[PDB]
C-alpha cells in the first residue's frame, strides 16, 4: 500500500491468460465416415469442444466444455508451415528470449511452428497415462497433424498426450527422462 | 391389523380405472399448463371451453397408449416394475426419437 | 459495419414507453411517458442520464434542439414548452385545439418551431415573443394537414387528407411549386407523413395505399409550379400487404426503414437498387409504436408496449488484441519470412 | 408487340414461373390462381434444391469423385438434422445406409 | 410464470399407468412423463395458433385443435 | 420422334453449376432430383388448397402458400424459405 516495495513484479510471460476464473453417433467427426468428411467439420466442433484454461499441472492446459466420445477428433494443430534450418535459429532465439519449444514435425522434411502463429493446439500438456494420441492424414494432397482421443472423456477432464528432464506430470508410469 | 398383501389393490385399482369412462387429470391445473405454455408463441390469446377440453381428451390418449406399450418392454426384459429406458425404447421404435 | 441483425437486450427501466427521438452526434434519448415523464438515456455510457417530471397527462412530441439545450413537445393538455436540460423548468404555455400531432424546430435557428394541429392549419411560431403565423392551406376542406421544413431549412413541404403536396418558401409564404400524387388510375390518396434524410435532397412520402414513394428534392424545384414528377423508388409489401406506421432514413441517408402497424417486424430496403434486405422479427403479438434509427452508428431503437429494443451487430471478440506479436490463423500457412535470413516533430497535445 | 422477358427474369429465378402457373390452374387445387404465387412457391423450391445439391457436391467431392451418384445424396440427406425430417419416410434407391455399430457388440 | 408442469401430480400419472395396465411402477417415470407430455403439447398448440393466426383471428376455436392433430396423424372424432 | 416429356432436369442443372462450377450429375441421380421436386410440390399445393377450402375463399394467394410453408418445413428451414420467397415477391413486382 504505497509504500511496500516488494519482489514479484516482473513475470516475462507472454500470455497473461492465466485468469481469475479458470472455469476449467450422430457428429460426423465420431462417424465411421472417410477422412476428408470429417475433417471438414472438425474446425466448426473445436471452437466449441475444447478451451484454454490455469492448468494446475504446468502452467496452462486444455480442458474440455463438451464429453468427447471415443476414437474421435479433437483439435487440428496448425501453424508455420517451416523447414527443419530456421528451426535451429528459432531454437536458439528463443533460448534467447527464454521461450520454449513448439515444434511438432510432420515428418522428417517439414515442421510446424507454433509460436508466431498458430491455434489452441498448442496449451496440450505432457502426461505418461494419456488419452489423446496423434496421426498424420491426407486432405487433397496436404497433410494434416489431428489430435484424436483413446476414451470417453468428461466435461472438465484435462487432455493430454505423449509428446515422444523433471516434469510435473506425476503418473505412476513416469519416465522422469523425456527424451 | 387388517393389511392387504402388495399387489392386491393395485390390480383392483387396475379393473376400476379400466371400467369407467372419465378425465383422470385435474382441469384447471391442465388449463394453467396450457396457457402457459401457449403463452410463447402468441401474446393474449383467448382459448374456448371445449378447445381447451379437446386438448385434455387428445393428451390423456396419448399417454395411455405410451404406458401400454412400455408396459410390454418391462414384460419382454422379465421384469414388472417400469423403467424410463422403457419409455425411451418405446418411443424410440415407433419413430418419435 | 453496417445495418444491424441480431436482437441485443432491452431496456426495461421505466415502463409505458411512447415515442422516442435523438439528438444530431446520438449521444442521447428523450422519451416521454404515459405520465408526463421525459426520461434521457445515454449510448456512450449505457445508462440512465436524467430524470424529469414534465407533467400528469402523457407525452406524444419531442424534439432537440440544434445546440441539444433545449427540448420541446406537445403533451394532451396543448402545452408546448421550451424545456431545460440543466434546470428543468417550463416557460411557455398556451393552448391549442385539443388534438396536437408534431411538433420540430427550424432546422438551422432554435426561434422557429413548425406545431401542426390536427383540425387546423400548420402555424409557424416563435420564440422570442409570442408570435404565430397561420400557414395557409390550399383546399380548408378537410383540415387534416401535416408539414415539416426540409434539410437545410429554406422551404416548407405541406400535405393534405387529398393527395396535394405544396411547397411553400420558409418565410414569405411563396406558394411555388405543387403536385398531385399520381395514384393508380384515377382515385386519390391521403398524406400520412413526411420525413427527411441527413445528407443530400431526397425525401419519403407515407401515403394510404400502403405504398412508399421516394422523391428528389430538386425535381420539384425544376418542375415548378403544378409539375408532374415521378418517384425514383415506389418501395411496398404484397404478401401480408403491410400498412405502415413509421419511416425514417439511414445515417448518410442511404438505407429506409418503415415499421409496420400490424405484426411488430422492421423492414429494411436500399435507397440506390430499391431491394428488400433484411426483415427483422421480434415478439410475435405486440403493438409498435415509434421507429429510431442512430446518426453515425447502426442501432434501432423501437418502442413497442413499452419496451425499447436496440439492434447493436452482436461484438465477438478474439485473441490478438491481448498479444499483439502472435497472429491467430485457421488454416496452415506456408512460407519463409526474408530472402535475406540474417523526428523532432513538436505536435500539440492539448489541441482539442 | 415489345421484347418478351419470361417472369423468371423479372424475378430472378432459375425455375419456371409459367410451368408452375399451369400446374396450379391445371391441378384441381382452386378456382383462383393469384399473381405472387407462383413466383413464391418457385422461389422455396429453388431454395431447396439449392440446399440439398451444396451438401451432395460437397460428399462427392469428399470421395474423390467428380460426379454425383444417389449414395452421396444418401449421406447428405440422413447426415443433415431438418432434411432427415423432411425426408424421414422415404426411400432412396441404391442408396444403402449409414456406418453405424452398437457399443456392446465389439470387445 | 414457471410451475404448473408440476401440476401434474403423482397420484393422476398412477392413475394413467393403471388404466393403461401398469402393476408397478418406478420413482423417475414421473419426470420422464412430464417431459414427454410438455413436448407433445407444444408441436400441437404450435400449429393450433398457426390457423388460428391466419383466419385473422384472436381465439382459439375447437377445430383448430381438431386440424392440428389430423396433421399430426391423430384424427379425433365428436368435437367437430 | 416421340411424344414429349416435361421434367426439370436442365433446371436442376443450372441451379448446380450456380453452386458448383465444376461437377456434374449422373442420370439417376437427376431422376431422384426430379422426383423429390414434384413431391415437394404436391405437399405445398395440397395443404394451400385445404387451407382455402377451411376459410370458404375460392382463390390460392401467396398468404396460403406461406402459411403452409411454415406448417410444413422444420424450424430454421422454413425460416429461411420464408424470406427466399418474399425476396422474390418484392423483386417480381418493381
Ligand atoms: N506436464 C508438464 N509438466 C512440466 N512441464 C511441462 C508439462 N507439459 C508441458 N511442459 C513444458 O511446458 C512447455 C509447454 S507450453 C505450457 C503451457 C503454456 N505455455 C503455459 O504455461 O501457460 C514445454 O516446453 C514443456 O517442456
Ligand atoms: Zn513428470
Amino acid at each position: 500500500a504505497r509504500a511496500e516495495v516488494h519482489l514479484r513484479k516482473s513475470a516475462f510471460d507472454m500470455f497473461n491468460f492465466l485468469a481469475s476464473k479458470h472455469r476449467q453417433a450422430r457428429r460426423a467427426t465420431s462417424m465411421d465416415l472417410p477422412m476428408p468428411m470429417r475433417f471438414r467439420h472438425l474446425k466448426k466442433t473445436s471452437k466449441e469442444a475444447v478451451g484454454v484454461y490455469r492448468s494446475p499441472i504446468h502452467g496452462r492446459g486444455l480442458f474440455c466444455k463438451r464429453n468427447i466420445d471415443a476414437g474421435e477428433m479433437v483439435i487440428e494443430y496448425a501453424g508455420n508451415v517451416i523447414r527443419s534450418i530456421q528451426t535451429d535459429k528459432r531454437e536458439k532465439y528463443y533460448d534467447s528470449k527464454g521461450i520454449g519449444c513448439y515444434m511438432f514435425r510432420i515428418d522428417d522434411s517439414e515442421v510446424v511452428d507454433a509460436t508466431m502463429h498458430g491455434n489452441a493446439a498448442r496449451f496440450i500438456n505432457h502426461s505418461c497415462e494419456p488419452n489423446c494420441y496423434s496421426r498424420v492424414i491426407n486432405i487433397d494432397g496436404q497433410k494434416h497433424i489431428v489430435i484424436f482421443a483413446m476414451r470417453k472423456i468428461y466435461r472438465g477432464e484435462e487432455l493430454t498426450y505423449d509428446y515422444k528432464l523433471p516434469c510435473n506430470c506425476g503418473a505412476k508410469k513416469c519416465r522422469k527422462f523425456l527424451n | 391389523p387388517h393389511r392387504y398383501r402388495p399387489g392386491t389393490v393395485a390390480l383392483r385399482e387396475i379393473r376400476r380405472y379400466q371400467k369407467s369412462t372419465e378425465l383422470l387429470i385435474r382441469k384447471l391445473p391442465f388449463q394453467r399448463l396450457v396457457r402457459e405454455i401457449a403463452q410463447d408463441f402468441k401474446t393474449d390469446l383467448r382459448f374456448q371451453s371445449s378447445a381447451v377440453m379437446a386438448l385434455q381428451e387428445a393428451s390423456e390418449a396419448y399417454l395411455v397408449a405410451l404406458f401400454e406399450d412400455t408396459n410390454l418392454c418391462a414384460i419382454h426384459a422379465k421384469r414388472v416394475t417400469i423403467m424410463p429406458k422403457d419409455i425411451q425404447l418405446a418411443r424410440r421404435i415407433r419413430g418419435e426419437r | 459495419q453496417n445495418y444491424p441483425e441480431e436482437a441485443d437486450g432491452t431496456l426495461d427501466c421505466i415502463s409505458m414507453a411512447l415515442t422516442c427521438t435523438f439528438n444530431r452526434w446520438g449521444t442521447l434519448l428523450a422519451v416521454g411517458c404515459n405520465d408526463g415523464r421525459i426520461v434521457i438515456w445515454d449510448f456512450l455510457t449505457r445508462g440512465i442520464a436524467k430524470i424529469i417530471s414534465a407533467h400528469i397527462h402523457p407525452v406524444c412530441s419531442l424534439c432537440w434542439s440544434r445546440d441539444g439545450h433545449k427540448l420541446v413537445s406537445a403533451s394532451t393538455d396543448n402545452i408546448v414548452s421550451q424545456w431545460d436540460v440543466l434546470s428543468g423548468d417550463c416557460d411557455q404555455r398556451f393552448r391549442f385545439p385539443s388534438p396536437i400531432l408534431k411538433v420540430q424546430y427550424h432546422p438551422r435557428d432554435q426561434n422557429k418551431v413548425l406545431v401542426c394541429p390536427m383540425k387546423s392549419a400548420p402555424v409557424m411560431l416563435t420564440l422570442s415573443d409570442s408570435k404565430h403565423v397561420v400557414l395557409p392551406v390550399d383546399d380548408d376542406s378537410d383540415l387534416n394537414v401535416v408539414a415539416s421544413f426540409d434539410r437545410r431549412g429554406e422551404y416548407i413541404y405541406t400535405g393534405n387528407a387529398k393527395g396535394k403536396i405544396l411547397v411553400l418558401k420558409t418565410d414569405s409564404q411563396d406558394l411555388v411549386a405543387s403536385f398531385r400524387v399520381t395514384t393508380g388510375t384515377s382515385n386519390t390518396t391521403a398524406i400520412k407523413s413526411i420525413e427527411f434524410a441527413r445528407k443530400g435532397s431526397c425525401f419519403l412520402i407515407n401515403t394510404a395505399d400502403r405504398i412508399i414513394r421516394v422523391y428528389d428534392g430538386r425535381e420539384i424545384l425544376t418542375c415548378g409550379r403544378d409539375g408532374e414528377p415521378e418517384p425514383m423508388q415506389k418501395l411496398q409489401d404484397l404478401v401480408n400487404r403491410t400498412p405502415w406506421k413509421k419511416c425514417c432514413f439511414s445515417g448518410d441517408g442511404e438505407y429506409i426503414v418503415a415499421g409496420s402497424a400490424r405484426q411488430h417486424a422492421l423492414y429494411i430496403w436500399e435507397k440506390s437498387i430499391g431491394n428488400l434486405v433484411k426483415i427483422l422479427h421480434g415478439t410475435r403479438g405486440e403493438l409498435l409504436l415509434d421507429v429510431a434509427w442512430h446518426p453515425v452508428r447502426p442501432i434501432i431503437a423501437s418502442i413497442s408496449s413499452g419496451v425499447v429494443s436496440i439492434w447493436a451487430q452482436n461484438q465477438v471478440e478474439n485473441w490478438s488484441a491481448f498479444a499483439p506479436d502472435f497472429k491467430e490463423l485457421d488454416e496452415n500457412v506456408e512460407y519463409e519470412e526474408r530472402e535475406s535470413e540474417f523526428e523532432d516533430e513538436e505536435v500539440d497535445v492539448t489541441s482539442v | 408487340r415489345a421484347k418478351a422477358k419470361t417472369r423468371s427474369s423479372r424475378a430472378g429465378l432459375q425455375f419456371p414461373v409459367g410451368r408452375v402457373h399451369r400446374l396450379l390452374r391445371k391441378g384441381n387445387y382452386a378456382e383462383r390462381v393469384g399473381a405472387g404465387a407462383p413466383v413464391y412457391l418457385a422461389a422455396v423450391l429453388e431454395y431447396l434444391t439449392a440446399e440439398i445439391l451444396e451438401l451432395a457436391g460437397n460428399a462427392a467431392r469428399d470421395n474423390k469423385k467428380t460426379r454425383i451418384i444417389p449414395r452421396h445424396l444418401q449421406l447428405a440427406v440422413r447426415n443433415d438434422e431438418e432434411l432427415n425430417k423432411l425426408l424421414g419416410r422415404v426411400t432412396i434407391a441404391q442408396g444403402g445406409v449409414l456406418p453405424n455399430i452398437q457399443s456392446v457388440l465389439l470387445p | 410464470l414457471r410451475d404448473n408442469i408440476q401440476g401434474i401430480t403423482k397420484p393422476a400419472i398412477r392413475r394413467l399407468a393403471r388404466r393403461g395396465g401398469v402393476k408397478r411402477i418406478s420413482g423417475l417415470i414421473y419426470e420422464e412423463t412430464r417431459g414427454v407430455l410438455k413436448v407433445f403439447l407444444e408441436n400441437v398448440i404450435r400449429d393450433a395458433v398457426t390457423y388460428t393466426e391466419h383466419a385473422k383471428r384472436k381465439t382459439v376455436t375447437a377445430m383448430d385443435v381438431v386440424y392440428a392433430l389430423k396433421r399430426q396423424g391423430r384424427t379425433l372424432y365428436g368435437f367437430g | 420422334r416421340k411424344t414429349r416429356k416435361e421434367s426439370y432436369a436442365i433446371y436442376v442443372y443450372k441451379v448446380l453449376k450456380q453452386v458448383h462450377p465444376d461437377t456434374g450429375i449422373s442420370s439417376k441421380a437427376m431422376s431422384i432430383m426430379n422426383s423429390f421436386v414434384n413431391d415437394v410440390f404436391e405437399r405445398i399445393a395440397g395443404e394451400a388448397s385445404r387451407l382455402a377450402h377451411y376459410n370458404k375463399r375460392s382463390t390460392i394467394t401467396s398468404r396460403e402458400i406461406q402459411t403452409a410453408v411454415r406448417l410444413l418445413l422444420p424450424g430454421e428451414l422454413a425460416k429461411h424459405a420464408v424470406s427466399e420467397g418474399t425476396k422474390a415477391v418484392t423483386c417480381y413486382t418493381s
